[PDB]
């Protein structure tokens, strides 16, 4: 990219000019701490029956959303502060910063 | 191998199994239906697996104008010289605009109401018709810049399309920038957390890493701990709508007919603005209503949200609870009394103990959640911690920031740092009623409402050139 | 792994309890800075004439090592103070730590 | 496609170039063969380019049993219950023990002498058989193994083969652990170095991680200025031995044969401990020998060792020295006399400015060669706090270090702190002369060199089993 720039790029290229390939999309993530699986490369807990995670039997997700998450519908409490707007915005920004794609 | 019909694990599938005596479903031979991330390096048996991402991690108003050359080509509008967007052709909100058209293979927005026979809308993203506030949001958005490129081109004749567009483009970025971080940023952490880990700022750097990291995504999922299970609308003078005031969840997911057909975008605007959230505490989390019939219509089954979140998080392969606790420079509790002192509940700690076994393998949503909230906040001092860090390191690493030397003027930057959220509203709808100083916290009706036209707005005189 | 060993394993493999592939062998080096290469990705420095690096050219491996590194042989200077066991330690400590596979 | 035969700037082949008026090659078209290393995701567009280890991270003497199982089920000996090493059958050195020979597809070898028909070697690395004072080192390391193992078994008579193998291995790796780091690092950071860099052991840590870093690879590559230009010889009573006393190193690359048919490994050694270095200077940089008749006799044209390294730098995508100079947290300079001011030099730096356009684009290994060293110390104040801060990751990391609770008993390591060098020399061999305290100090005839009758001996009386 040349010398000389005024304003930006579709894709995002030469922001860093040291770098100019970081952050430009189609990137994979950066990793604060190193990840953890049970095979040690590819496979996550909770694949193989039988087998413990740190000595201790894993818990299903669905168990754990059933016993403290539950509440009854009859007992909201408004928060008398913020609105919707909160929400809403947050949303947006959110749909904004990342996305991760799927298979089909 | 289609998981939209099967349950067999095998990959790509990953089925979720239901534990016995489940309220909702009896029979255990059922299956929820999941799918797994997409590898980086396929079919690699050397580095440790990772995944993509598919949009810029700055902040410049990427979710409007695409991230891709051909989205970006498609989207805008070539037929005419000014410079400009696309609107759709067959249906008018009370004649001020509309999304345009997409077309798919196999949509699930024609399924919800055959009668309807409404196709979905374009935009950025791929995840805009989940709810009519979206697009709402998407429209004022565009709204907003045609007006602005409108403007602008009336101010200077000798200009080309190309030169208001680009600015265009610019402006909006810069407000749309100046608005999230002024208003946004100090109502959710708090005063000590603006104190300790977001300083003024100095000057630009170029050392620094502005990606986006792996575990903040799960972080910002504390969003969906406060959704409200109706959805209201009210007219001019402010009472409900009459009929349908009060329309329950779980049956205006992926409705795109209501936006068309059934008045349009005000009134939802309307609803929005004069309606309390959802306050968290420890006893009350989650809502029921998107937790048992959440998709119901266009599936099989309905799903649960919290569920989902835990799998995806097991499935990343995050660490657990205590290191992320050790990471920050916290304390880090080894039995149950110390995690029962720092949770300020014993009920809470055997609860959480009866199914976890130990401490460390709590998940990050979980714990993250179940943290005592912070005085004047919204969340606990280990999602500040991750959210503050990230957000710096977002702001300091930005060529193009509006505060930067040789970007805009004095002039321009006084006349600039006007900008409210309101007064948006007002110049883009038939609204004239709309909150005094913050969007984000008057509620109460009618102590915090005003009329619009004392409501200032801004000149692009500067802007001219000559 | 099994809950219990006594002896090093062959290969370092579950050195580490909570993640075992750290440390083993076959795996990928850590990277402390990012990167930098001529497009972004792959390419290196010098590959295609006529380009710049940051703003200027760069000079020759060859051209500089003639430059500089010439120093007439009849000036050698005997250290008096350390000895030759020096090489050999080292060569002994570098075999050991790492080594880089090159293709044939 | 073959790149020793051939110029194409084709992958994997990357060729030098050499600039005109050239010393030693006349012609400018021709080429210096070079290779790419190894990429880790052979043919991906997403990721970026990275390479391979091969060996482990951990000091456990990985370069003795290797780190691959068939390469260590090969290198036993399964035919007996003793459990002992391999060792040669056809040749001896009228000494106990001797490497076992070696089969390859290519022996470079044999075309150093034609009439030796001698081999190469085998070890637990592919280089043994290219410096022979490393093959000489491989060799005694090989017969102390053995005396050890076979006085483990004397000891005890109810044990079994696999017990005796891991014990004596256990106990060199911990030797070999505790000796190298005692005395290689005092003599090499310096005093306050380590005083700040190195404090005391605690205890373990399962938080850090102990892997490897490029940048450490690329500077731990000092020594290459150290290099004497001829191999000398003594004989039973200090005195040049005839005939042949003093070689050139030209003639001795990848020559096994002299160790075998002639010598017998002892003068080697003798040479050895009985020869200083030589000194570094800020014009004195690199010895002409090993930049003019780099293998020679092997190839078509001799090769240049520091354009080479350079070239690797280049081509492993290493960041600039001010880059460096900012990650260690000192000062960065930016013109011709704060070069000369910080580089304690000024011919030095113009030539370096001249040579280049900015001090942003000097290579990490001249920029951190050609700085003034320290006192008492051989680096200057970069690659030591790079090479202090790999050893303490390196360190603190290990879960079967010597010193960790559960591995000794107060016992043996009351006993086993007294092992050095000199004792493994006088024991393993014929050898009668040692140093004192530093054999990397002491280095002169004969007022530092005693004989071994006056030296303690290390027993393993603990080590009983009963
Ligand atoms: C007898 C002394 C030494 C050499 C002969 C020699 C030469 C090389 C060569 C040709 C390479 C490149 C290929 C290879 O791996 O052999 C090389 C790389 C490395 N060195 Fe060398 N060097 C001699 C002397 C030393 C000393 C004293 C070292 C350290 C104190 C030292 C280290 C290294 C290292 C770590 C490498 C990297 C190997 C790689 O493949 O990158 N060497 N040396
Ligand atoms: C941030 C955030 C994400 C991450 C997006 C991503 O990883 O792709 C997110 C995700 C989801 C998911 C998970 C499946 C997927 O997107 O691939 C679902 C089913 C979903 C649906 C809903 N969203 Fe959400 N969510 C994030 C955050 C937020 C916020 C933050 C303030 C809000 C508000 C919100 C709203 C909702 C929602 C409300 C009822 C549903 C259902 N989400 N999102
Ligand atoms: C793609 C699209 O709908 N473009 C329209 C164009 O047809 C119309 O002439 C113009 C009038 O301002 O508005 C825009
Ligand atoms: C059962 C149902 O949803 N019916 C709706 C109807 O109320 C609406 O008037 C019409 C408009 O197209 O779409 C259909
Ligand atoms: C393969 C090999 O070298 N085996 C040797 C054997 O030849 C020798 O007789 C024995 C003596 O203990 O030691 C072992
Ligand atoms: C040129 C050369 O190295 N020739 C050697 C010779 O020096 C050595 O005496 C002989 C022993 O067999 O082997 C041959
Ligand atoms: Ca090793
Ligand atoms: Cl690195």
């Amino acid at each position: 990219c040349p010398e000389q720039d005024k304003y930006r790029t579709i894709t995002g290229m030469c922001n860093n000019r040291r770098s100019p390939t970081l952050g430009a999309s189609n990137r994979a993530f950066v990793r604060w701490l190193p990840a953890e699986y049970e095979d040690g490369f590819s496979l996550p807990y909770g694949w193989t029956p039988g087998v413990k995670r740190n000595g201790f039997p894993v818990a299903l997700a669905r168990a754990v959303s059933n016993e403290i998450v539950r509440f009854p519908t009859d007992q909201l409490t408004p928060d008398q502060e913020r609105s919707l707007m909160f929400m809403q915005w947050g949303q947006l920004l959110d749909h904004d910063l990342d996305f991760t794609p799927e298979p089909a | 191998v289609n998981c939209e019909t099967s349950c067999v694990q095998q990959p790509p599938c990953f089925p979720l199994k239901i534990p016995p005596n489940d309220p909702r479903i009896k029979n255990q031979a059922d299956c929820i239906p999941f799918f797994r991330s997409c590898p980086a390096c396929p079919g690699s048996n050397i580095t440790i697996r990772n995944q993509i991402n598919a949009l810029t991690s700055f902040v410049d108003a990427s979710m409007v104008y695409g991230s891709e050359e051909p989205l970006a080509r498609n989207l805008r509008n070539m037929s005419n010289q000014l410079g400009l967007l696309a609107v759709n052709q067959r249906f008018q909100d009370n004649g001020r605009a509309l999304l345009p058209f997409d077309n798919l293979h196999d949509d699930p927005c024609l399924l919800t109401n055959r009668s309807a026979r409404i196709p979905c809308f374009l935009a950025g993203d791929t995840r805009s018709s989940e709810m009519p506030e979206l697009t709402s949001m998407h429209t004022l958005l565009l709204r907003e810049h045609n007006r602005l490129a409108t403007e602008l081109k009336s101010l200077n004749p000798r200009w080309d399309g190309e030169r208001l567009y680009q600015e265009a483009r610019k402006i909006v970025g810069a407000m749309v920038q100046i608005i999230t971080y002024r208003d946004y940023l100090p109502l959710v952490l708090g005063p000590t957390a603006m104190r300790k880990y977001l300083p003024t700022y100095r000057s630009y750097n170029d050392s620094v890493d502005p990606r986006i990291a792996n575990v903040f995504t799960n972080a910002f999922r504390y969003g969906h701990t406060l959704i409200q299970p109706f959805m209201f609308r009210l007219d001019n003078r402010y009472q409900p709508m009459e009929p349908n005031p009060r329309v329950p969840l779980s049956r205006v997911f992926f409705a795109s007919w209501r936006v068309v057909l059934e008045g349009g975008i005000d009134p939802i605007l309307r609803g929005l603005m004069a309606t309390p959230a959802k306050l968290n505490r420890q006893n009350q989390i989650a809502v029921d209503e998107i937790r048992e019939r959440l998709f119901e219509q266009v599936m099989r089954i309905g799903l649960d949200l919290p569920a989902l979140n835990m799998q995806r998080s097991r499935d990343h392969g995050l660490p657990g609870y205590n290191a992320w606790r050790r990471f920050c420079g916290l304390p880090q509790p080894e039995t149950v009394g110390q995690l029962g002192t720092v949770l300020r509940n014993l009920k809470l700690a055997r609860k959480l103990m009866e199914q976890y076994g130990t401490p460390n393998n709590i998940d990050i949503w979980m714990g993250g959640v179940s943290e005592p909230l912070k005085r004047k906040g919204r969340v606990g001092p280990l999602l500040a911690c991750i959210i503050g860090t990230q957000f710096r390191k977002l702001r300091d690493g930005d060529r193009f920031w509006w505060e930067n030397e040789g970007v805009f003027s004095m002039q321009q930057r006084q006349a600039l740092a006007q900008i409210s959220l309101p007064r948006i509203i007002c110049d883009n709808t038939g609204i004239t009623t709309v909150s005094k100083n913050n969007i984000f916290m008057s509620n109460s009706y009618p102590r915090d409402f005003v009329n619009c036209s004392t409501l200032p707005a801004l000149n692009l005189a500067s802007w001219r050139e000559a």
